[PDB]
C-alpha cells in the first residue's frame, strides 16, 4: 500500500481485467480487422497491379503512317466516404443504421479512385529501336467504382464517435 | 422492467417499497440488508423480489417518445 | 383521411392514396399509422 513497490494480491487482477475491457471491449477483433482492411488493405489492393497497358502497334502497310500508340490506365489514391444512400429521385443523403434496418437498405459507403490515363507514342522507324515518348495526353478525377458495406461502430461509421446521449437520440442501444 | 407489484411466492405487496428502498440506499447510506429489513421484508422470498430487481424502465425512458403531444 | 405520425417529429399527417409517403416537416420517409379509435378490451389477469 504505502510502498509503491508492494506486491499485488489476487483481487487486483480484476482491476487489470477491468482496464483491459475498458480499452478493448468484447468485439474488438472484428472492428480492428475491419479498420485495418479499410485503412490500409484497400489501398494496397488498388495500387498493386491495376496498370492496364495496351500497346497499339502501327501495323503500317505504308511508311507514311509509321507511328505506334500505347494507351495505359492506372489507379491512384482511394477515397472512402461516410455511408450515404441514393434515393429514387436522385437526392443523396446521409444514411444511419436505424434507417437502413427499417427501410431494408444496405449500410454502405461509396468508393472513389483517382484514375490516371497515360499514353505514349513512338516514331515507328524500322530497325531503329521503338523509343516510346510522351504524346502530352498524360490525362486522368475520381470515379465511383462501387459501394463497400460498413460494419457498425467501425472507424468509418456514424456511431464510432457517438456518445451515450447521441446514441439515445439516434434510437441506438448503447 | 419496472418493480413487480407483488412477491411471486407469497404475494406480499412490494411494489410500493421501491422508491423508499432507493432513498434508504442513497440518503441514509444503509446497506441492502438493513434497508430491506427497514421496509418490513422479512421472508427471503420478498427480499429476493426487491434485492434482485433490475429497473430497465429508465433505459426505455431515455428514448424520445414515438407519439409526442 | 387516414392519419400517420412521422418517425422523428411525432407530427400528425393525414394522407390519401395518391400522396407521396413523406413527412411534410422534415422529409422523413418512415411513417407510423395512428392508433385505432375502436375500444380495446383487456383481461387484467
Ligand atoms: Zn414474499
Ligand atoms: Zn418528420
Amino acid at each position: 500500500f504505502e510502498d509503491e513497490s508492494a506486491p499485488i494480491t489476487a483481487e487486483d487482477s480484476w482491476a487489470v481485467i477491468s482496464a483491459f475491457f475498458r480499452e478493448k471491449g468484447l468485439v474488438s477483433q472484428q472492428l480492428d480487422s475491419f479498420n485495418q482492411f479499410v485503412d490500409y488493405t484497400l489501398q494496397d489492393i488498388i495500387c498493386e497491379d491495376s496498370t492496364l497497358i495496351l500497346e497499339q502497334l502501327a501495323q503500317h502497310t505504308t511508311e507514311s503512317d509509321n507511328i505506334s500508340r500505347k494507351y495505359e490506365i492506372s489507379f491512384g489514391k482511394i477515397y472512402v466516404t461516410k455511408p450515404m444512400v441514393n434515393e429514387s429521385d436522385g437526392v443523396t443523403h446521409a444514411l444511419y443504421p436505424q434507417e437502413a434496418r427499417l427501410r431494408n437498405l444496405t449500410y454502405s459507403s461509396g468508393l472513389f479512385v483517382d484514375v490516371k490515363k497515360r499514353t505514349y507514342e513512338a516514331i515507328d522507324v524500322p530497325g531503329r529501336e521503338l523509343k516510346y515518348e510522351l504524346i502530352a495526353e498524360e490525362s486522368e478525377g475520381k470515379v465511383f467504382i462501387g459501394r463497400l458495406p460498413i460494419m457498425l461502430r467501425s472507424k468509418n461509421c456514424y456511431l464510432s464517435e457517438a456518445t451515450e446521449s447521441d446514441l439515445y437520440k439516434l434510437k441506438e442501444c448503447p | 422492467m419496472i418493480v413487480p407489484v407483488r412477491c411471486f411466492s407469497c404475494g406480499k405487496v412490494v411494489g410500493d417499497k421501491w422508491e423508499s428502498y432507493l432513498n434508504l440506499l442513497q440518503e441514509d447510506e444503509l446497506d441492502e440488508g438493513t434497508a430491506l429489513s427497514r421496509l418490513g421484508l422479512k421472508r427471503y422470498c420478498c427480499r429476493r423480489m426487491i434485492l434482485t430487481h433490475v429497473d430497465l424502465i429508465e433505459k426505455f425512458l431515455r428514448y424520445n417518445p414515438l407519439e409526442k403531444r | 383521411t387516414l392519419k400517420y405520425i412521422c418517425a422523428e417529429c411525432s407530427s400528425k399527417l393525414s394522407l390519401s392514396r395518391t400522396d407521396a409517403v413523406r413527412c411534410k416537416d422534415c422529409g422523413h420517409r418512415i411513417l407510423l399509422k395512428a392508433r385505432t379509435k375502436r375500444l380495446v378490451q383487456f383481461e387484467a389477469r
